[PDB]
């Protein structure tokens, strides 16, 4: 996944921290979008 | 001879000496750790402030007023020293 930094637009406190909420959602990012995928492939075949 | 009000006057200087010490130790401490709390929690959050002011105020004030009670009992040790004869 190529980081696309956008320029610009209170921050967030993160539990345990940063880097461990990161590594654990990007798999369910992947997962997310593969379900869209598929979502999306469903629609189309009907 | 060792005149006995030099005795009492010298031991009153340090009692008052550690008085204020200890006074200034507590008060340093305890200000700089409430402070060291306020800024973390505006560099959080920028609004915050306003109503972080409001405990942090209130520790200052536990904190300043244990110092100044010492201020006061020193002025008492070295200007009103008890015991004097």
């Amino acid at each position: 996944m190529e980081v696309e930094y956008v320029g610009e637009v209170t921050l967030y406190s993160f539990e345990p921290d940063p880097e461990t909420l990161f590594d654990a959602l990007l798999p369910r990012y992947i997962a997310t979008r593969v379900y869209a995928a598929l979502l999306e492939a469903a629609a189309s075949e009907s | 001879d060792l005149d006995p009000n030099a005795i009492i006057t010298a031991g009153a200087l340090i009692g008052g000496g550690l008085i204020m010490g200890g006074g200034a130790i507590g008060a340093g401490i305890g200000d700089g750790i409430a402070g060291n709390a306020l800024i973390s929690g505006i560099a959080r959050q920028p609004e915050a402030q306003g109503r972080l002011f409001t405990p942090f105020f209130i520790t200052v004030g536990l904190v300043e007023a244990a110092y100044f009670i010492n201020l006061a009992f020193m002025a008492l040790f070295v200007f009103a020293t008890p015991g004097l004869q």
